[PDB]
């Protein structure tokens, strides 16, 4: 809406306000939208014990395609962008400009893969806050979609060759950043809630939770046609708001269908000490910050 | 709440018959019904759940309908063993505040059998303790209402005597019924003439029964 | 198919508080869910509350909420029903009672709100009575004849009557007990015979009340 | 420079503690650099470490700022020093475990020899104090060895390894069979 010359903009998506802002007001409208029957909250210190908190309510059934939210500067600030094709949201930026709300953003829910968002429109591109640190999310964005379809009787579909191909361009730009020496590989997630060690997603209302280790399982620079993934819906959710449990209502349709688009990941690296010259990588995810952060990198806010 | 109505409150059917409950419900409950089964002496037994789903161990012959707010529970065909109380509960709301019906009583239904009337003066053991009770029984009949009335002296008696029923007669399928008075050996003996004053379906005038004290 | 085993007959004072239990057998007790229900004498069924085992979180009927709780031992499959200032239409059975939910441990939890499984009930008796043995007097008989045996006067609940000890069952009604106006019960039992009886078969009959351990043996005559 | 001792088969709880009182990303890693555990947002995450199907954390403190690394049914390879990551800052702790079995699993008789032996991580050097429960005392280093039996040692030993000028108690219960004449 302004493209700003002679004009030098240092960026660090790492550290943006917006991101907090975001997750505060999605959190916030699934709670408002998607309500439990029960919800445990565990309150602590005082006294001895962890007092835990319990809410009953009435529960609706409530599916709906989410709405993408554009999200705008508040009184007081400013947003700028940068017009950089690729861009690691780090450092300094000079074709940027600034510009009403930023672009819409499906508040999707989820881990290990980014469903519906936004395309790299070059090459496949990865990103992390200290790609040294085996600890932080590598979060991966691609340029191609890959289609996974879901259904309520229990399963995701994803063509083999697809994705077969996409961890090829992913495997390629990860040795580029570990090394050219380098052996890519994928595992399945090492363990945790069942939320981070399954793909995990909402869709129609109801919980998926999906065995993906088939989708990392494999070797590069060291069969059958579409990959099946068993699934499950729960009525038990670890929530990723806030640290509860919380209990759902069982479904009430028969016809639970979810077409999406993969279009990014999160991953994790092993790392740790071994002179041995080949890289592990596992399905990550879990902070829907993360999420927010892998669409709102090529943004900042600033007073006016 | 959701109250929950069955009728009716006595189903008097025949060996091998048809029967057939209804349970309503002040407003709708989707298919969260569910029906028991109650013998005297034992916890009740599932029966239907979800409104017409049979419970693993029910026999075919069982079968619910309905739903939002009309439900109704049928037995095909009559087993001794399946006369009973049966309940149903709502199980819809929420939070959870689920709703039982009064139940309705399912019992063999048979000729009528009036009754022989039995009537037992006071124990000496018992005169000699201060109070006097007086025992009136009605022995083997059907069908289970009747009237008891006590007469001291040929005075109409109230609130001074207790009735007690036994469930129906796994045999016959008759009932029998015991009327206690009780009152201090002092009025007692005030008075004469204990009768008591027996109204049956199975009798064409009542039937009075008594002694003189002596 | 889970086994529910109760706890015994509690007796309360009005006043009093109780706590029943619930041994659970046979299955994964998180995959349960357990709903107390009661039924007073002569009365029907009412719901009482009910607990989500695996996330320990209780719900109950809002006209006992705040004296009534219900609590689960995950550590030995135990369920327990508290009942806070007992009142004497308390007085009740109260069960015990649990439906399958699913696969919990995984995130399943079907939420149903019907009762497969239950125990035999445990009576829980309030009332100021103290508990007393029964007085038995003979129901002294005179085509038919009937005989019987007053059993008057105990409390609580319940007591067993038979004949002959057990070995005359044979045309034996032994009537549901009444709750008298002093707060004790009284019952009686009565058995028909051959008139030409009286004279050589001699009718006893067994009166056993548990709770005072009494037991009782008077005989009926002409 | 912080050290835990650690019982075999047991169950120790490691801790982390944040200046702000929030609730952030924090981290569990191995002298190796291995991950252990740590939360993402509100997850837990196990990474490919030996201890994994054995650690857990208590998410109740997270919002508190405690970290906790729990690491249930203790084995002697767990022995190593393990640096909590948050707030960028780093909380280290050096965990040793150790073990106490004795020679005979079964009942002894008088006059028959009992034989203590301390399992340990390779490097460490403890020292070993045991009691019998009528008094009797020895020690060592890896076996402690008794020559004779008595009748009254027929009970309780309570073992004290020292490590570290830090020191962890053992219970052993030892039968010793009495006899007629
Ligand atoms: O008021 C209690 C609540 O329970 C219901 C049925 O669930 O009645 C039950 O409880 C009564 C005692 O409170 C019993 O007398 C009755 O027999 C039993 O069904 C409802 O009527 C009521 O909402
Ligand atoms: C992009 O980011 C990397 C690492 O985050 C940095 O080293 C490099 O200088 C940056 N280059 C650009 C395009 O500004
Ligand atoms: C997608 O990006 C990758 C970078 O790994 C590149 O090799 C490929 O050509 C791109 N596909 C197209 C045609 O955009
Ligand atoms: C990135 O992580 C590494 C390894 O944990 C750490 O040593 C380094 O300081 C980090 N970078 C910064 C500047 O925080
Ligand atoms: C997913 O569904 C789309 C149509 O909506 C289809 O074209 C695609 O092939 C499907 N992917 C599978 C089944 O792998
Ligand atoms: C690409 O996909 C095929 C199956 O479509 C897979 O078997 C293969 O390993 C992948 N890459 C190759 C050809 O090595
Ligand atoms: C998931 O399924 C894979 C096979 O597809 C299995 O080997 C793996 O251990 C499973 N883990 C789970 C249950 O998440
Ligand atoms: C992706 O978008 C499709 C198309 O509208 C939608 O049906 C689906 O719900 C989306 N996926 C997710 C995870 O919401
Ligand atoms: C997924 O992506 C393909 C190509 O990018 C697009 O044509 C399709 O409409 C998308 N499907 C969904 C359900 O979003």
């Amino acid at each position: 809406e302004v493209v700003l010359v002679n004009v030098t903009e240092n960026f660090n998506w790492c550290k943006n306000d917006m991101v907090e802002q975001m997750h505060e007001d999605i959190c916030s409208l699934w709670d408002q939208s998607l309500k439990p029957c029960v919800k445990l909250c565990p309150l602590c210190v005082g006294a001895g014990s962890c007092n835990t908190s319990v809410i009953t309510q009435a529960c609706p059934k409530v599916s709906f395609e989410p709405i993408p939210i554009h999200y705008c500067a508040p009184a007081g600030f400013a947003i700028l962008k940068c017009n950089n094709k690729t861009f690691n949201g780090t450092g300094p930026c000079t074709n940027v400009s600034t510009v009403q709300c930023t672009h819409g953003i499906r508040p999707v829910v989820s881990s290990q893969l980014l469903l519906n968002g936004s395309l790299a429109e070059e090459e496949v591109v990865i990103r992390s806050c200290n790609f040294t640190d085996n600890a932080k999310t590598i979060i991966v964005q691609l340029n191609t979609s890959v289609e996974i379809n879901c259904t309520g009787a229990g399963h995701c579909n994803i063509a083999r060759a697809k994705w077969n191909n996409t961890l090829k361009q992913i495997a390629s730009k990860l040795r580029e950043q570990f090394g050219n020496n380098k052996t890519i590989i994928f595992k399945q997630s090492s363990g945790g809630d069942p939320e981070i060690v399954t793909h995990w997603f909402n869709c129609g209302g109801e919980f998926f939770y999906c065995n993906s280790t088939q989708l990392f399982n494999s070797t590069w620079f060291n069969g059958s046609d579409t990959i099946t993934l068993p699934c499950r819906i729960k009525q038990i959710i670890n929530m990723w708001c806030k640290v509860c449990k919380a209990m759902y209502a069982p479904p009430i349709s028969g016809q639970i269908r979810c077409s999406s688009n993969i279009t990014g990941l999160l991953l994790t690296r092993d790392g740790g000490n071994s002179n041995n010259e080949s890289e592990i990588f596992r399905p990550g995810g879990g902070d829907m910050r993360d999420n927010w952060r892998s669409e709102l990198y090529k943004y900042k806010v600033v007073k006016i | 709440d959701i109250v929950m109505t069955q009728s009716p409150a006595t189903l008097s059917v025949s060996p091998g018959e048809r029967a057939t409950l209804s349970c309503r419900a002040s407003e709708s409950v989707s298919s969260d019904l569910a029906w028991y089964q109650q013998k005297p002496g034992q916890a009740p037994r599932l029966l239907i759940y979800g409104a017409s789903t049979r419970a693993t161990g029910v026999p075919a012959r069982f079968s619910g309908s309905g739903s939002g707010a009309e439900f109704t529970l049928t037995i095909s065909s009559l087993q001794s063993e399946d006369f009973a109380v049966y309940y149903c509960q709502q199980y819809n709301n929420w939070p959870p505040r689920y709703t039982f019906g009064q139940g309705t009583r399912l019992e063999i239904k048979r000729t009528v059998a009036a009754p022989s009337v039995f009537i037992f003066p006071p124990s000496d053991e018992q005169l000699k303790s201060g109070t006097a009770s007086v025992v009136c029984l009605l022995n083997n009949f059907y069908p289970r209402e009747a009237k008891v009335q006590w007469k001291v002296d040929n005075a109409l008696q109230s609130g001074n005597s207790q009735e007690s029923v036994t469930e129906q007669d796994s045999k016959d399928s008759t009932y029998s019924l015991s009327s206690t008075l009780t009152l201090s050996k002092a009025d007692y003996e005030k008075h004469k003439v204990y009768a008591c004053e027996v109204t049956h379906q199975g009798l064409s005038s009542p039937v009075t029964k008594s002694f003189n004290r002596g | 198919e889970v086994q529910l085993v109760e706890s015994g007959a509690e007796v309360k004072k009005p006043g009093s508080s109780v706590k029943v239990s619930c041994k659970a057998s046979g299955d994964t007790f998180i995959r349960y869910s357990f709903t107390w229900v009661r039924q007073a004498p002569g009365q029907g069924l009412e719901w009482m509350g009910r607990i989500i085992t695996i996330l320990d979180v209780a719900h109950y009927a809002p006209h006992l909420q705040g004296r009534v709780t219900i609590t689960a031992d995950k550590s030995t499959s135990t369920v327990y029903l508290e009942l806070r200032n007992l009142r004497s239409d308390d007085t009740a059975v109260y069960f015990c009672a649990g439906v399958y939910e699913g696969e919990a441990d995984e995130g399943e939890y079907d939420n149903n709100g019907f009762l497969k499984h239950w125990g035999q009930g445990t009576l829980v008796t309030v009332s100021s009575a103290s508990t007393k043995g029964p007085s038995v007097f003979p129901l002294a008989p005179s085509g038919t004849a009937a005989l019987g045996c007053l059993v008057k006067d105990y409390f609580p609940e319940p007591v067993t009557v038979s004949w002959n000890s057990g070995a005359l069952t044979s045309g034996v009604h032994t009537f549901p007990a009444v709750l008298q106006s002093s707060g004790l019960y009284s019952l009686s039992s009565v058995v028909t015979v051959p008139s030409s009886s009286l004279g050589t078969q001699t009718y006893i009959c067994n009166v056993n009340h548990k709770p005072s351990n009494t037991k009782v043996d008077k005989k009926v005559e002409p | 420079k912080k050290v835990v001792l650690g019982k075999k088969g047991d169950t120790v709880e490691l801790t982390c503690t944040a200046s702000q009182k929030k609730s952030i990303q924090f981290h569990w890693k191995n002298s190796n650099q291995i991950k252990i555990l740590g939360n993402q947002g509100s997850f837990l995450t196990k990474g490919p470490s030996k201890l994994n199907d054995r650690a857990d954390s208590r998410r109740s403190l997270w919002d508190q700022g405690n970290f906790p690394l729990i690491i249930k049914n203790l084995k002697i390879e767990d022995s190593d020093t393990y640096i909590c990551e948050v707030e960028d800052q780093k909380e280290e702790v050096q965990l040793l475990v150790f073990g106490l079995t004795a020679n005979s699993d079964t009942h002894l008789l008088q006059g028959q020899s009992l034989t203590l032996t301390l399992e340990s991580p390779p490097g460490s050097s403890p020292s070993v104090q045991c009691r019998s429960p009528r008094g009797k005392n020895i020690q060592g280093g890896k076996t402690l060895s008794v020559s004779q039996l008595e009748l009254q040692d027929s009970g309780t030993w309570t073992c004290t390894v020292l490590q570290n000028q830090k020191k962890v108690e053992f219970k052993i219960d030892i039968v010793v069979l009495a006899f007629q004449k």
